[PDB]
């Protein structure tokens, strides 16, 4: 569905933003976060969305879909506009119906978050999680009209699927390649980068990583290499930052200094 | 939610019973919902415009696929969604579109009751728009999955003056349009079951009579391929190659006998309504009302037809300048 319109798509008319737009969006946040601290955050809550996925059995597919509904949302919108503990099942919620998996019940999406988060996430959350699929239905409305509607997403995992079977290396580079594709969602590059640029970048590192040869086949891409490069120095640099990052014992410090949402008088 | 966030959200808040001017104008109820010819409260224009009341609150998996889909969609013979109004207190989803004031279903229907009681290429230039739409759809993985004349709106006067615009891209997963494959338990839909959906309104189109009309949760529809049998005949084995793989073809096998339909063809069904088997138009028909989905020719084969190419040509106005004689659509005073 819609493969192969990526150049008329919203994805990438609409929502492949200019990187100077998105750090100043950013700057409303950055007053309680540093800038290493909401990194993190994103961090974390790819982290939440993939745990939530994977309890309710969703592919893969589903889980990236509603990491870049939460990305999107957050990159116009500051942390306090809506509880991120909620954005994040109400993201899985309304991906499973585009990805057409279906509508999780309303007992399943409220258990399955609930005990995500009890069973996973306790170190960054005392308290169980208190949303009732009332919540998540209102989360819904404002998450849809807050991406003005744009639910067609574009992933790596296509493109990527394309090169390695171009590159006969599937057996050898698909596995790594793909989960460094995984690896991506950590980071902003899927508002940044048309798909398929992140997952050459991605295939790009699973040959150094895999010390093969592939200079040749990177070189017959009719592709701007400076933005391969620009993706690819990204993606070294989530690796150092996951090495000197401990997410369980820095998580509950850094939802403290989270902007919270403002009561109504 | 933040306060500041959810006031000043709803202050900027287009509300859909303060943009436009619908209520007593329906003229739609179905599955889809509730459609209505709206006119701009504004009045900043004098246009007519299809507001659509999705059916039931929230975003069903129907409203996900119909707004994830025309949200990326764009051909001049699928109708273009304007614009999505999330009404928050009873958690109904509005589309705008254009108005078409037209439809096939109707015009079908004055042709009918006509008879009771057409421009030149205009069936011609009504299949290859559809075809044009559909091919579209099908270029970019989207199956309509319940084609009708009902969903295929046609422009009235205006500056799109008779384009087809195909509507309804709600079906997320009568018979008459309901390709054989499915009736036997096919598992999943086809841009093929589309195809055939396409040659049942070519049909209708030339004798304004549905080509499998037949009277009203198992897939497995005795009437519907008895009617079937009795326009196109029984399948063959050779015809039908893989029918045996049908989750229903042992059913079909107790319900039928080949030689009931002996005498029966699609040639015999169109010579009866007047239509010539040595044209093209006929030939065209027979390779989009294959009965074995993998023979049924494709939609941009169908646009490559000579069909096309034989005089007269295919119009944009599918009305050809020509006075629409067909009536404006009336109001359903639904209660
Ligand atoms: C006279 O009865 C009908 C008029 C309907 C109509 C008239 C004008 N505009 C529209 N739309 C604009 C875009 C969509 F919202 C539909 N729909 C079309 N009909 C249907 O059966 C129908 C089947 N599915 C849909 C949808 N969705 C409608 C006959
Ligand atoms: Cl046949």
């Amino acid at each position: 569905a819609m493969a192969g319109n990526f150049w008329q798509s919203s994805h990438y008319l609409q929502w492949i933003l200019d990187k100077q737009d998105l750090l100043k969006e950013r700057q409303k946040d950055l007053k309680f976060l540093s800038e290493e601290e909401y990194w993190k955050l994103q961090i974390f809550f790819t982290n939440v969305i993939q745990a939530l996925g994977e309890h309710l059995k969703l592919r893969q597919q589903v889980i990236a879909t509603a990491t870049v509904y939460f990305k999107r949302f957050y990159a116009r919108y500051s942390l306090k506009s809506i509880d991120p503990v909620l954005m994040a099942p109400t993201c899985v919620f309304l991906a499973s119906k585009v990805e057409e998996f279906g509508v999780v019940s309303n007992t399943r999406l409220i258990a399955a978050a609930t005990s995500v988060l009890k069973t996973r996430f306790s170190y960054a959350f005392p308290k169980e999680f208190p949303y009732r699929m009332n919540h998540i239905l209102e989360c819904e409305f404002y998450l849809l009209e807050l991406m003005d509607c744009c639910l067609i997403v574009y992933h790596p995992y296509r493109p990527l699927l394309q090169y390695v079977q171009d590159m006969g290396q599937e057996d050898m580079l698909l596995p790594l390649a793909w989960r460094i594709v995984n690896d991506t969602y950590r980071t902003d590059l899927c508002l940044l980068y048309p798909p398929f640029m992140i997952a050459l970048a991605c295939l790009h590192v699973a040959c150094v990583v895999q010390q093969k040869d592939a200079r040749q086949w990177f070189a017959e891409l009719s592709v701007d290499m400076e933005k391969i490069l620009e993706i690819i120095r990204v993606i070294l640099k989530l690796y150092e930052q996951w090495k000197n990052f401990d997410e369980r014992k820095e998580m509950a410090t850094i939802l403290s200094k989270m902007p919270k949402p403002k009561p109504p008088p | 939610m933040d306060y500041d966030f959810k006031v000043k959200l709803s202050s900027e808040r287009e509300r859909v019973e303060d943009l436009f001017e619908y209520e007593g104008c329906k003229v739609g109820r179905g599955t889809y919902g509730h459609v209505y010819k709206a006119k701009r409260k504004d009045g900043k224009d004098d246009k007519d415009y299809a507001l659509k009341q999705i059916e039931g609150t929230g975003i069903s998996m129907s409203a996900c696929r119909e707004i994830a889909l025309l949200r990326e969609l764009k051909h001049p013979n699928v109708i273009s969604l304007q614009k999505v109004f999330l009404s928050h207190a009873d958690r109904k989803v509005w589309l705008l579109f254009d108005y078409a004031e037209h439809d096939l279903w109707h015009i079908i229907k004055f042709h009918r009751a006509s008879k009771a009681n057409l421009p030149r290429g205009m069936v011609k230039s009504l299949l290859y728009q559809i075809l044009d739409g559909i091919h579209y759809l099908h270029a970019n993985w989207v199956l309509h999955r319940d084609l009708k004349p009902a969903n295929i709106l046609v422009m009235g006067e205006g500056p799109e003056r008779g384009r087809v615009k195909i509507a309804d891209m709600g079906f997320a997963r009568t018979f008459w349009y309901r390709a054989p494959e499915l009736l036997l338990g096919a598992r999943h839909y086809t841009k093929a079951i589309d195809i055939w959906a396409i040659g049942c309104i070519f049909a209708e189109l030339l004798t304004s009579e549905p080509i499998f009309h037949c009277r009203q949760s198992n897939p497995y529809h005795h009437d519907q391929l008895d009617r079937i049998f009795n326009v196109m005949g029984f399948p063959a084995d050779k015809d039908w190659e893989d029918i045996k793989k049908m989750p229903e073809h042992s059913t079909l096998m107790k319900d039928f006998r080949r030689n009931t339909y002996t005498n029966c063809s699609l040639i015999k069904y169109m010579e009866k309504h007047k239509v010539k088997p040595d044209s093209k138009a006929f030939h065209l028909l027979q390779k989009l009302l294959t009965m074995d989905p993998i023979k049924r020719i494709t939609s941009e084969q169908a646009m490559q037809d000579p069909y096309f190419l034989e005089d007269p040509l295919p119009t944009s106005d599918v009305f050809a300048g020509c006075q629409i004689p067909y009536p404006k659509r009336e109001f359903l005073t639904e209660e």
